[PDB]
């Protein structure tokens, strides 16, 4: 029995104070239970993270839920333990807090279940695998341009209402309908009524029974949204060590991570560092996302949405992830006003698969001559914005006149889009659109006009509407 | 096995063991306070009662700040700190080479322990004024225009600085694959990168045979900003192992930049006050303390050199901030890479006009500069003409003869991944170049154009190319250029 | 940091117990003082209780702390009105590891299987005041039956250990 | 291969020892140590003393 | 009166002395100690005097690396800052921080004197009433660019443009005109371009008159910093002694700033800002108010200036630059093209180009080529591209007379003796004011481009364009 | 064409997803075909088809405040 008092209730931040030799090791699991003995007080079920050791045996915790009501002097309960999340295949087709806890009124799990602790170290140098094989999407910029390396990890850039949900929603529609494996899908600081929403289209296309599905949501306090990708991330663990099983992973908004890390980080103790962010900005994303990998036993590929804020490149939470991602697609804002979706940047969008030894000699040289004409149509810019298309010396007209269609005809119909407009969508093989920007830089279709182009899955299908609009 | 237990038994002599101690005050996010430690060094190994090793930085009135070099979630309050008595230090020798390898010096690729006898001390002094020599023999990289316009000699210290996905990394590697032939020993110090990175790195290294020389030094992000501070000095510490006994030594820096960060980390949990950016104040010290490691000593000292090749991420091309202009104002010149020369199918993307190299042309050999002091002189031209050609009427005849060599000069500075280029046959393909040669072949058609010549180089001729390796100098001008218009007879064009 | 600051205000007491030449007052006064308030400890929570005027407060002082000597009651008064009187138990073990130094006393704590007898510890004292440099040393004697047939010793914050460090360093040294 | 069999063969040999240390342990106590404590006292000091 | 050391913060010792025993500001510590056992390293540091903390307690400066440090080192007061030695004994040889030879001719025995580090500036009373112009012999220098002497002046440029060449040369027209000894400080920049500097001073036969101090990047900043003062006190020797002109080269002062905002976070100061120290224009000005002429000598400055990613308005650039009165900017395209020296004429400005310093003719003479120079600095890109036919017959005049003029802007260098076999020379400010005033009225429009081309005198173009055979 | 509604759509009463779809169609065309209009001749699409639709497209979106109408 080595129970103790509240010494500080600091925000989201508890201080808990242990008798001498009896203290819990960092990250261990703390539960606070109190029953409201007068009127003047409030029944309290909630659970303490340790973080950091403050001398005279005091102990700086986190706290999982919201810290209303707590008094100094409660007793604090020491599990030894970290947080324990069951886990299984008693996790497939369920949906579950950052405690485990299963929340999505279908039961509860008994406490005779296997469950593993949220904090273990990342997988070593001697077990890792670095196999590179693409993952086909439908999506021709991806196909084309970043191609998504089956095991690896790929970032989703983008700012806010830029289309990463739906890219992401439109990433499990092609990919995990046909994935012959687990999935986990985890909820880090996102809209509650998106968990809702994609857990029914779970129920309806029948991805669920082989899901597993983690929802921290952008109402609850930052210390479950930190927790909450760490416990997608062991339920993923399990089925690829134990079972040796493919897994996906389905993350939107890791940044909320580091976002939910940062609102802590003050009331730690800690002191700033650039733009606000903690000192530690760097290794709690390092023994989140090196922990996210593929191994001998079995592969991960995660697929990661990475919210941009204030459309800024450059801030230090979304610059320091980038050194973690072998495929990363940028969303731009300047694309997504000119109604081009997916608003993939072209050119800043890079993959480690984009290689001829990996993908083929032909997909390289029509994805480099893409990249080519494109960056040629970005250094004109300037003229084209102050002087016109008039100056432009017959060889530079082609290059913008190829690459207004090239820019265009990356753009695509989703079928999560059909909602948005009514058009039904399309899934474009990496073939189809190799021959499709092959037959556009050879100038075969220089005759029709730029608009044809939008939101169209094959070069067939360019052909149909623009015969539809007159040419 | 139980016989060796018995003779180990019987060899035992049980003494007492005195330690000096001292009970921890904080654990938290890699950085430990305690008491006691009274007699403890700055920057000294101390070790903890798991076994983890720390390093002790702050010596305060009354605490000791303790730098953990390991994982701390089984380091309580009010566990002992043990003084080890020894600065820190890491393990050197040759059994490091083809091993990849902790910054404490523990083997990490799982292929054995690592049987080294003696160590080196991670904070040593540079060699001073006196001790050093000129830098005059060329660090041969493979990349054309890196060893034309750009080049790097064995002593030199040069920062390849770009964006991301620009090709520093493999610059990197294909620099450590060139260095085959050579009596180079490379290593590799990876800081801060994902590990599956850095395992791809060193199977690419493994086959292109580049392990039988480097030594990899992994510090993941995994780890803690302790063994990514560390991880620098390191991997010059086992640099200077070799340059100390006249041996010649490549240390490749990936990602200072991250070094930069964990420093920063390091020193806002010390509770150090920050600077600009929240770098705290001695980060260029920090930076000049390892790159004034790298350094060519006298014929006194041993006549052995350590080149140093340190790289620096920028965002978005802001060349101006602060750890990129702290790390320009130290390195002996500069290799920018940029992406809008990267998309522009100009791979290598290295920007030879802001590109420097400040001990260049001492470190070419006399081929080399014979034959690059008029590339220069026709890429800085189109560089300066190409300006005048975006839009408007046209340009004359002349400098538009000046722009077509100026493309082709552009064809002949790209390369293939990781297809490093001998230097007897840089010195052939820009001679042609910039003797004229090409002027008769279309701008598509240069690189089958040296593709193919190299094989012609390879298979007649030959003279040629052993006269460049053995006396360094163009063989006469003459047979040269029988032998390019032998081939140019042989070469169809598209 | 609040030990740094204690070593300062026991500093000061003990150059004034010095040159006063009433040492042994003073360091009776500064243990009672540690006793009275390990003892009790509502009285830091009655003296930092805000509608107490200075005056009562150090009227409650310099009525309890009666008996002890001058220097003692200006020091605990001072420390009254400068708002440092949650460092008072700080200041006693700060004073005496002062006084234990200037008597030429040192303290330390043994470990052993058995309870050694009487003789033994002033041997092991009489053999650790040459290594140490002190007149007089002070052994304690904890019962713990952890190690097994010998003694370990921490005196400082320098181990003696030869307990048990043969069993641990013949496994250390065999694998 | 070589590799695999010289890591196995230190493992087990580190669970032996292990035994073998637990034992150590186990069988020191079983002796009987009156004459054994002042013995190793009196030689502990007078250790100590030389160095 | 010998204390111990509470805290080692980096290159921050904190050490404690008796009451009333404590040395004063900027007095020089020293740390003696042979290792007592194993567990410790032998250690010889010096510590300098920063501030005074509460109960006996000095904050210093550490001029080595504090590694191996351990509370309750003892710590030797010497009772004076850095003690450096000066005289005839300095000439030739290369010196740390500590006024100790890093080249191993020998050490320097105890009977010579030696003068302190930190020293108040001349007094208003002591220096010249007016400014007088120190003659270089350098073309660019003279003409466009006078050095006042006991001013202060900006190098410019990087590398490979000859920055050390003219350091040579100006070391050498200084000693054979002037008879006076130059000093080199390097502080905190490239150890290996201080060897390469110290072997051309070697081949040079530059290195008899010069007194060299070294401390370069490597070294804990509060070497950086004592390392200009170090030089600079050698420099005051022969000022206040001998009464010479003295040059002293400071490379890189911005380092000098740099080394005292790395070591005032650790002392214990706010931040100021952009991150500098806040007592940052005081450091700077006891440095450069040292760097006087006074009525017995005089202390010019020939200064190198890195300005960090070519932004001017950081502070410490700024106050650098308003102690300067003169800089010369090497642009690497005066290099390429085959002028040497590499001075910008147009870049390069000085406070001493006025009609009251350098007289009339001088003044108009200058002025006219800075006219036609930067008249030509307008015609590149209508030469380069529309090309030399189309221009007109007025401005193609204008490119002749400014290619003439461009050219006969470099000199033969003495210290270029042994590179290309060409003696050198010594060019008086008449002579050049002379050969720039023919070149302008249009007296050597018939001799060709070249026969200007690394020459001395207007005499030596006409004898160069005879044995030309024009 | 910046403002966006995600779960609206689902909400109208199945009139206005019968009608509002070419209004939008129609506005659209008119806001990025404006800004390029008072240049040369116009087609014969862009002289009556779209722009003088959009106009009154714009002339129909506008209310006076205080004056809410109902949906039908
Ligand atoms: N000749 C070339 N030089 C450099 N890179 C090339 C070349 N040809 C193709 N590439 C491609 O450029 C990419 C550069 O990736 P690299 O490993 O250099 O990343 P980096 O520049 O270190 O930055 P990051 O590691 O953050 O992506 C590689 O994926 C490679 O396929
Ligand atoms: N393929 C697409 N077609 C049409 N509209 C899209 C497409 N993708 C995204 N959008 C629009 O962009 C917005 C992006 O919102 P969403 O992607 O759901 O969340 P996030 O804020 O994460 O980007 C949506 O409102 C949607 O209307
Ligand atoms: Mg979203
Ligand atoms: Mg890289």
């Amino acid at each position: 029995m080595t129970r103790g008092r509240v010494i500080q209730v600091m925000g989201p931040v508890v201080d808990v104070k242990f008798e001498n030799g009896h203290l819990p090791a960092i990250y261990n699991a703390l539960k606070i239970q109190h029953k409201a003995r007068n009127e003047n007080e409030v029944d309290i079920d909630l659970t303490l993270e340790v973080a950091l050791h403050l001398g005279d045996d005091t102990v700086r915790t986190i706290a999982m839920a919201s810290t209303d009501g707590l008094i100094r002097g409660m007793e604090v309960i020491d599990t030894g333990a970290p947080i324990s999340v069951p886990v299984g295949e008693v996790t497939l087709g369920r949906v579950f807090n950052v405690l485990g806890e299963p929340i999505d009124l279908e039961g509860d799990i008994p406490a005779d279940a296997r469950r593993d602790p949220i904090h273990r170290p990342a997988p070593k140098f001697e077990e890792l695998a670095t196999e590179v094989e693409i993952l086909e999407t439908g999506i021709k910029v991806v196909d084309l341009l970043a191609p998504y390396i089956k095991g690896g990890k790929i970032g989703l850039f983008g700012g806010a209402g830029v289309g990463k949900t739906v890219l992401i929603q439109e990433l499990i529609h092609n990919i995990a309908q046909e994935h012959g494996g687990i999935s986990v899908f985890a909820g880090v600081g996102e809209r509650t009524r998106e968990g809702n929403d994609l857990y029914h289209e779970m129920k309806d296309s029948g991805v669920i029974s082989k899901t597993a599905m983690v929802f921290g949501q952008m109402n609850e306090p930052p210390g479950a949204r930190m927790r909450v990708a760490l416990t997608g991330l062991t339920m993923a663990e399990y089925f690829r060590d134990e079972q040796g099983q493919d897994v996906l992973l389905f993350i939107d908004n890791i940044f909320r991570f580091t976002q939910a890390g940062s609102e802590v980080s003050a009331l730690l103790g800690r002191m700033p560092s650039a733009v606000g962010y903690q000192p530690t900005l760097a290794t709690e994303m390092g023994q989140l996302q090196e922990r996210i990998t593929s191994t001998a036993k079995g592969s991960i590929t995660s697929i990661q949405a990475i919210y941009v804020p204030a459309d800024d490149y450059t801030d230090p939470a979304p610059a320091t992830t980038f050194s973690h991602l072998d495929a990363t697609t940028n969303l731009e804002r300047k694309l997504a006003e000119m109604g081009i979706y997916p608003a993939v940047d072209p050119l800043a969008s890079t993959s480690r698969a984009l290689a001829p030894e990996i993908v083929g000699e032909e997909h390289y040289q029509v994805a480099r001559k893409v990249q080519q004409t494109l960056q040629r149509y970005k250094e004109l810019q300037d003229i084209i914005a102050i002087l016109g298309m008039d100056e432009l010396s017959d060889e530079d007209k082609l290059v913008v006149h190829r690459a207004r269609r090239i820019q265009f005809f990356l753009s695509q119909n989703f079928h999560v889009a059909e909602q948005f407009t009514g058009q039904p969508g399309s899934y474009v093989p990496v073939k189809e659109t190799v021959r499709g920007f092959k037959e556009i830089l050879e100038g075969k279709y220089d005759h029709l006009p730029e608009d044809a182009f939008r939101l169209v899955g094959r070069i067939e299908e360019v052909v149909e509407k623009a015969k539809a609009m007159g040419v | 096995i139980s016989a060796l237990i018995k003779q180990q038994i019987e060899n035992y002599e049980s003494q007492i063991q005195v330690s000096d101690v001292g009970t921890v005050i904080q654990v938290g996010d890699g950085i430990a306070r305690a008491h006691g430690l009274d007699n403890v060094m700055s920057g000294e190994l101390v070790e903890f009662a798991n076994g983890v090793m720390g390093m002790a930085l702050n010596l305060e009135e009354n605490n000791v700040g303790i730098v953990i070099l390991g994982p701390y979630t089984g380091i309580k309050e009010g566990d002992e700190v043990r003084r080890t008595g020894r600065i820190m230090e890491v393990p050197v020798g040759e059994a490091l080479i083809g091993r990849v390898v902790n910054p404490l010096g523990q083997p990490v690729d799982g292929l054995g322990p690592v049987e080294t006898t003696e160590t080196r001390p991670i904070e040593s002094p540079a060699p001073g004024v006196m001790d050093r020599r000129s830098v005059h023999e060329p660090l041969q990289t493979g990349i054309k225009a890196i060893d034309a316009l750009v080049p790097i000699g064995r002593g030199q210290r040069e920062l390849i600085i770009g964006d991301r996905q620009t090709g520093k990394t493999s610059v990197a590697i294909d620099t450590i694959i060139n260095q085959k032939d050579q009596n180079m020993i490379s290593i590799y110090v990876a800081i801060g990168q994902k590990e599956s990175t850095v395992r791809t790195v060193v199977e690419t290294l493994r086959k292109h045979g580049a392990l039988d020389y480097t030594i990899v030094v992994t510090a993941s992000a995994s780890q803690p900003a302790p063994l990514l501070f560390l991880a620098p000095y390191a991997g010059v510490a086992m640099g200077e192992y070799f340059m100390y006994k006249g041996k010649h030594v490549l240390v490749v820096y990936d990602d200072l930049s991250k070094q930069a960060a964990a420093y920063r980390e390091l020193s806002l949990l010390l509770r150090r006050p920050p600077g600009r950016e929240a770098y705290p104040g001695d980060i260029f010290y920090l930076h000049s303390r390892l790159l004034e490691r790298a350094a060519k000593l006298s014929d006194a000292k041993g006549g052995g050199s350590l080149t140093a090749l340190p790289f620096v991420e920028t965002q978005a091309g802001d060349i101006s901030a602060y750890i990129p202009t702290n790390v320009i104002s130290i390195t002996d010149g500069q290799i920018f890479l940029q992406s809008d020369l990267f998309f522009s199918g100009v791979r290598p993307a290295i920007n030879a006009g802001l590109s420097v190299s400040r001990v260049g042309g001492a470190a070419q050999i006399k081929a080399m500069k014979k034959v690059a002091g008029t590339l220069r002189l026709d890429l800085a031209a189109y560089r300066e003409l190409e300006a005048f050609a975006q839009f408007g009427s046209d340009l004359d005849k002349a400098t538009q003869a000046k722009l077509a060599r100026g493309a082709r000069t552009v064809e002949v500075l790209k390369q293939d991944l990781h297809q490093p280029i001998p230097v007897e046959k840089q010195v052939l393909i820009i001679y042609a170049l910039t003797r004229g040669f090409l002027d008769d072949i279309p701008v598509e058609d240069v690189r089958r154009f040296e593709k193919e010549f190299y094989l012609f180089l390879d298979q007649n001729g030959q003279h040629l190319l052993e006269h460049i390796r053995t006396t360094k100098d163009l063989p006469n001008e003459d047979d040269l250029n029988k032998a390019i218009e032998a081939f140019k007879k042989t070469f169809v064009v598209s | 940091n609040q030990e740094v600051i204690a070593k300062r205000y026991a500093s000061a007491l003990f150059q004034i117990a010095l040159e006063q030449g009433q040492l042994d007052r003073i360091e009776e006064d500064v243990r009672a003082v540690r006793q009275a308030l390990a003892e009790n400890g509502e009285f830091l929570s009655l003296l930092s209780y805000p509608k107490l005027s200075l005056d009562q407060k150090k009227a409650l002082i310099a009525e309890a702390f009666a008996g002890v000597s001058t220097p003692v009651q200006n020091t605990l008064l001072l420390l009254l009105e400068r708002h440092r009187f949650g460092l008072v138990p700080e200041l006693a073990e700060q004073f005496l590891a002062l006084v234990d130094d200037a008597r030429g006393i040192a303290k330390a704590v043994a470990y052993s299987a058995r309870p050694l007898t009487d003789e033994e510890l002033r041997a092991l004292s009489d053999v650790f005041a040459q290594k140490v440099g002190k007149q007089t040393l002070e052994i304690e004697n904890i019962i713990d039956p952890e190690l097994i047939g010998g003694v370990r010793l921490r005196i400082g914050n320098r181990i003696y250990d030869g307990s048990v460090s043969g069993q641990l360093e013949r496994i250390r040294r065999q694998l | 291969i070589e590799r695999e069999k010289e890591q196995a063969m230190a493992a087990l040999r580190e669970q032996v020892a292990s035994l073998s240390v637990l034992i150590a342990s186990k069988v020191i106590e079983k002796e009987l140590t009156e004459q054994d404590q002042r013995k190793l006292i009196e030689a502990y000091i007078k250790d100590v003393q030389e160095v």
